[PDB]
């Protein structure tokens, strides 16, 4: 492996396990300090922040070890666990984001019935749901490899990946097709109508660019193709870093979140 | 107003199983720890089980474990007692006491008329005089001992004093050996250092005539010092 | 007529005060040394509120103090443990003001409802019931002091305060001619005589055994939100969305000192005493408190944590801790 | 540690908090309504059909509606105004009929511009800056025999449009709706005639909008 | 009429208050709060023990 660009590498590396953990835990204390944030759709960010942070902790170094040390050094009692882990972490977090998505569209539509229905304990149950399945999906499978089964990886990245994608998609674009028709002083109002178009486009943009890559990269290898060489590592890391960034799309933009990150940091 | 009665005693043989209940009327049972209380037929009184506000707590004396489980139902505002393989030594007088736990409270405030049965370490508080001499008009002290001292780093020594007249049911008389219990005559007064208290009896009257314990409240499970009697010779 | 005889007095009873006053706190407290700079630290937080606090008042044990919220619930707390001794469920959500007996057997609030209620805290039932439902003002409620077990005061938007016959029900006095919603008052540590505050910007010392205003202070700008004694109960200061502070001697029938800051433009909720009376503190709509030193009329320290309007403040009689209620629902200790 | 006195009074405040985050939790369910109207508005019909503070609350369609009206308050406003912050929203009764009717206080004081001025006032508050305000323009039936055979111009002197009446009653709207400084907060107007049935249908749509545009607040849709 | 009449007598009495001199005042004042300040606790921090509040 590299002699110098290895240290390059691991700067660079753990430059982003600093974010990731910083941001996430700042979210997690906002919102567990914010009276005004006493919501119970705030649990879902709060389960998201812990979850990222967790991997960010403990899966990146095993992972920055690996291709950096070059070799899996670390005990191979482990390499059946830590992979599980892994999936179980980043499928937890994007069944995170989308459980997140639907209770944003249910309030948005159906608004009186679900507020009815917003009690903290469904919000607790949704979230015990998601870490169960997303453990339920973990629990199959010198060196490590991710596992290669077809079946087993093409069924895995499909509903783990590819459902919660489209799930996000259809909710964010019916929320933004209700916002253009409710759209119609009137400056105000255009202005807010490219307001949200960004914040939405951001939002279903950062976790596509991000996630999408590896998915396909992953399944094309999984399906035969396996033309990804090298790139893969890079939307690999493209994936993880996701993750450091995922909090701030999901808290900048909302006011109460922002002064209390103010005040956090004044 | 605020009464509690309790009827679940009689004549059992031994090693059977019997229910104790108590109803309590007149006052926010729910909001209230209850106790059970007993005292053998000679003399004697002992702490039995303890039920918190809530029924999240729960504790029973060394022999009362394993046998006798404490329940209540706020909703019917009754205090259970349920007691199995019975002892021959079980055979006494039990009662139902409430108490209330917050800042500046007074537990053990009120007690049942109780019920009788019948069959077939530890803080040890001291009361050593067992009866006293004394006639109506004079002053007259009672003194209790502990083993540990009963000061907590709080500030408050958890010593408890109550009086039993003939033929009826324990009144609570002081509570950390400095308060007075409501409705209580001010010539008793409580003192005492972190492990030794007395108490000072002013114009005594033949009402006063009766039996003290002193009780600690510091941990459980719950001691009572045997009592001291009066007499009017 | 009548009119210019009122103005004519007016006019000679001021240039009457004016010759009593050669001297101002500050030339002879220019040579006092600074308190220094009070640096107090919240030493503890009460969460248990769901929304807006608006009135908060220490036992005379210093332990034990009760707030009332807009969530319609009264809290006593215990101040060195943090728990939650009573929680009092108020038929009326609106409420504006809270007492604390001295003896600690009753706590009495008010609000929007205009009327005042007292509760039994000590009952054989062992729960808080209420008493009496002192209901003879017309506007809302704006404060209430217990000057024993069995007699209260309470001020209302009438612009006139009452005082009250528990066990009767009955105002057994009445004290009018604020002409402007009284805001608030507090009880002389003699307990013979009070001050009020009112919307009309000025404060009347009344006597509570006669009945009849004897003292009337005037000079500020706006309106008043906060008034309270000296120790010694021979002045008081009081607060204003003027954003000054000013205190009064009783025998002097003058302003004695002011306390504003060029940088500070918002108004004062509540004001209070150390037990010296070296300390002045005041609540502020800035979401903070400033403290004043109370003869050479500068911040000593600003001392606040709390995200909304500071709504009250109350120091302990041992003067052992300072409490600040706020809009956050919060409650902070600070020593 | 702590002794067992300590023990049970931790007990019975967490008991205590408990049952306080039960109490505020069923209690944030239900919509809150500040009730604003001037005199002689259609406050008092509006409460009809359904000292100090007077509470009235009812279901409709599975929502519980808590709507308070400070009509005994005869202090000033400027106090106690900011308890009512937290609400979801406002009701406001102007009389159509006012177009034409000097306050009785007769200080050539137009019915209308009293209120066209109270509402700019309560609209342009430091709080209430982002709630929604309901308004009610009642007594149909009245303006609609006013405005024929006596002109609009008397209350709105430029006028500038034709005198009979839905246009009048869209000038007087408009008139209502503007000195409204502030954007993502909108007037809901209705016209009331003193004898409809569906006032209670119309201020529940204006709630489920009122809380359909939150929602989308915390989106960040802002 | 009346009013005015009950506001002129409530003058006739509260010029008559008894004024002491302002000087004097606050220098009782500024005598009382050196007398007390020593069991001022807020003016004096209070050693870690002995304060009820950690
Ligand atoms: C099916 C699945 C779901 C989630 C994560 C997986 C993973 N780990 C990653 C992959 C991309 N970035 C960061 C971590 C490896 C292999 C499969 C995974």
């Amino acid at each position: 492996y590299s002699l110098q660009v290895t240290l390059t590498l691991v700067c660079l590396a753990g430059l982003l396990m600093l974010l990731t953990v910083f941001g996430n835990v700042l979210v997690i204390i906002a919102v567990f300090t914010s009276r005004a944030l006493k919501a119970p759709q705030n649990l879902f960010l709060v389960s998201l922040a812990s979850a990222d942070i967790l991997v960010a902790t403990l899966v990146i170094p095993f992972s920055l070890a690996n291709e950096v040390m070059g070799y899996w050094y670390f005990g191979k009692a482990w390499c059946e666990i830590y992979l599980a882990l892994d999936v179980l972490f980043c499928t937890s977090s994007i069944v995170h984001l989308c459980a997140i998505s639907l209770d944003r569209y249910w309030s948005i539509t159906q608004a009186i019935e679900y507020n009815l229905k917003r009690t903290p304990r469904r919000i607790k149950a949704i979230i015990i749901t998601v870490w169960v399945i997303s453990a339920v999906i973990s629990f199959p499978p010198p060196r490590c490899e991710i596992n290669d089964q077809k079946w087993y990886v093409i069924s895995s990245c499909i509903g783990s990946f590819f459902a919660p994608c489209l799930i996000m998609i259809l909710v964010y674009v019916r929320i933004y097709q209700i916002a253009k028709r409710r759209t119609r002083r009137w400056r105000g109002r255009q202005n807010r109508e490219k307001r949200f178009t960004f914040v939405l486009a951001v939002v279903i943009g950062v976790f596509v660019v991000c996630w999408f890559p590896f998915f396909f990269t992953y399944t094309l290898t999984a399906v035969g193709c396996s033309v990804p060489r090298t790139l893969f590592k890079f939307f690999f890391w493209f994936g993880y870093c996701n993750s450091s960034l995922n909090p701030v799309i999901y808290t900048i933009f909302n006011h109460d979140f922002r002064r209390a990150f103010k005040k956090i940091l004044c | 107003d605020v009464q509690l009665v309790e009827s679940g005693g009689g004549l059992v043989q031994p090693g059977g199983s019997r229910k104790l209940s108590c109803s309590a009327s007149g006052f926010a049972f729910s909001s209230f720890g209850m106790h059970w209380v007993r005292q053998a037929p000679e003399k004697g009184l002992e702490w039995v089980a303890y039920i918190s506000s809530g029924s999240g707590t729960i504790y029973y004396a060394d022999t009362v474990k394993g046998r006798f489980t404490i329940s209540r139902d706020d909703p019917k505002n009754t205090l259970f007692l349920q007691m199995t393989s019975l002892r021959s030594e079980d055979t006494a007088m039990y009662y139902c006491v409430r108490s209330i736990y917050y800042y500046g409270s007074s537990p053990f405030d009120f007690w049942g008329q109780g019920t009788t049965l019948t069959v077939s370490s530890d803080i040890v508080m001291t009361q050593a005089t067992s009866s006293v001499p004394v006639t109506p008009g004079e002053s007259v002290s009672i003194s209790c001992r502990s083993s540990k001292s009963l000061l907590h780093s709080n500030g408050n020594t958890y010593l408890y004093w109550f009086l039993q007249r003939p033929g009826q049911s324990p009144q609570l008389l002081i509570y950390r050996m400095s308060n007075l219990a409501s409705g209580v005559p001010d010539r008793f007064s409580g003192s005492g250092s972190g492990t030794a208290f007395t108490l000072t009896i002013s114009r005594l009257e033949a009402e006063d005539v009766g039996v003290y314990y002193c009780m600690q409240h510091l941990e459980y499970p719950l001691t009572f010092g045997a009592g001291t009697k009066l007499e009017l010779k | 007529q009548l009119r210019q005889e009122a103005e004519q007095l007016k006019n000679q009873i001021r240039d009457a005060r004016k010759a009593c006053a050669d001297a101002t706190l500050s030339q002879i407290t220019n040579n006092i040394d600074p308190v220094g700079r009070i640096q107090m630290r919240t030493r503890r937080t009460l969460r248990g509120h769901l929304a807006k606090i608006y009135a908060m008042h220490w036992g005379t044990d210093s332990r034990l103090l009760v707030s009332a919220s807009q969530d319609g619930k009264l809290i006593i707390w215990d101040s060195y443990t943090t728990n939650k001794v009573h929680a009092i469920p108020l038929r009326s959500s609106w409420v504006m003001t809270c007492a604390y007996a001295p003896s600690g057997n009753y706590v009495a609030c008010g609000g929007l409802d205009n009327i005042c209620s007292i509760y039994n805290l000590k009952t054989r039932e062992g729960n808080v019931r209420v008493s009496r439902e002192l209901a003879g003002h017309t506007g809302y409620l704006s404060c209430c002091r217990f000057l024993d077990d069995n007699q209260i005061v309470t001020s209302s938007g009438d612009t006139t305060c009452a005082l009250w016959d528990i066990e009767t029900g009955q105002q057994t006095t009445t004290f009018t001619g604020h002409t402007g919603d009284v805001m608030s008052l507090s009880l002389a540590p003699d307990t013979r005589l009070f001050v009020s505050g009112a919307c009309d910007a000025s404060a009347k010392l009344w006597d509570v055994r006669e009945g009849m205003c004897r003292q009337t202070f005037t000079g500020h700008e706006s309106d008043i939100n906060a008034i309270c004694f000296f120790p010694n109960g021979n002045a008081f200061a009081t607060g204003s969305d003027d954003a000054t502070c000013r205190l009064f001697d009783l025998r002097a029938d003058q302003e004695l000192m002011t306390y504003s800051h060029d940088n500070i433009i918002c108004g004062i909720t509540s004001v209070s005493f150390s037990k010296s009376g070296r300390l002045l503190l005041a609540g502020y709509d800035d979401f903070n408190c400033n403290v004043w030193d109370a003869l050479k009329a500068d911040r000593a320290g600003v001392l606040a944590g709390h995200d909304n309007r500071v709504s009250c403040l109350g120091v302990t009689d041992d003067g052992m801790a300072v409490a600040t209620g706020s809009w956050d629902s919060f409650l902070k200790i600070w020593n | 540690t702590l002794s067992a006195e300590e023990r049970a009074a931790l007990e019975r405040s967490k008991a205590i908090e408990k049952n306080l985050k039960e109490d505020g939790i069923s209690a944030a369910k239900d919509v809150k309504l500040l009730l604003l109207g001037a005199g002689e508005s259609g406050k008092s019909t509006i409460v009809k059909q359904m000292t100090g503070i007077v509470e009235t609350h009812f279901t409709f369609k599975n929502l519980h509606f808590r709507l308070f009206d400070v009509g005994g308050q005869r202090s000033e406003r400027k106090k106690w105004i900011h308890c009512f912050e937290d609400v979801t929203a406002i009701i406001f009764c102007v009389a159509l009929s006012g177009y034409d009717q000097v306050l009785h206080e007769d200080e050539t004081t137009n019915r209308m511009h009293e209120s066209l001025m109270l509402f700019d006032s309560i609209c342009n508050n430091k709080f209430f800056i982002d709630t929604s305000i309901i308004l009610f323009l009642n007594k149909k039936d009245l303006f609609g025999e006013k405005i024929k055979k006596s002109p609009l111009t008397i209350c709105f002197p430029e006028y500038t449009g034709p005198n009979t009446y839905e246009d009048a009653a869209a000038y007087i709207q408009a008139q209502f709706e503007s000195k409204n400084r502030s954007p993502n907060k909108e007037i809901y107007c209705h016209m009331t005639c003193a004898t409809d049935t569906n006032n209670i249908q119309v201020v529940f749509d204006a709630v489920t909008d009122i809380i359909i545009a939150n929602n989308l607040r915390g989106c960040g849709l802002y | 009429i009346a009013q005015a009449r009950k506001l002129v007598e409530q003058l006739k009495m509260e010029a008559n208050i008894d004024r002491i001199k302002v000087s004097k005042a606050a220098a009782d004042l500024m005598a009382y709060c050196e007398a007390h300040a020593k069991e001022d606790p807020l003016l004096t921090p209070v050693p870690a023990s002995e304060n009820p509040f950690r």
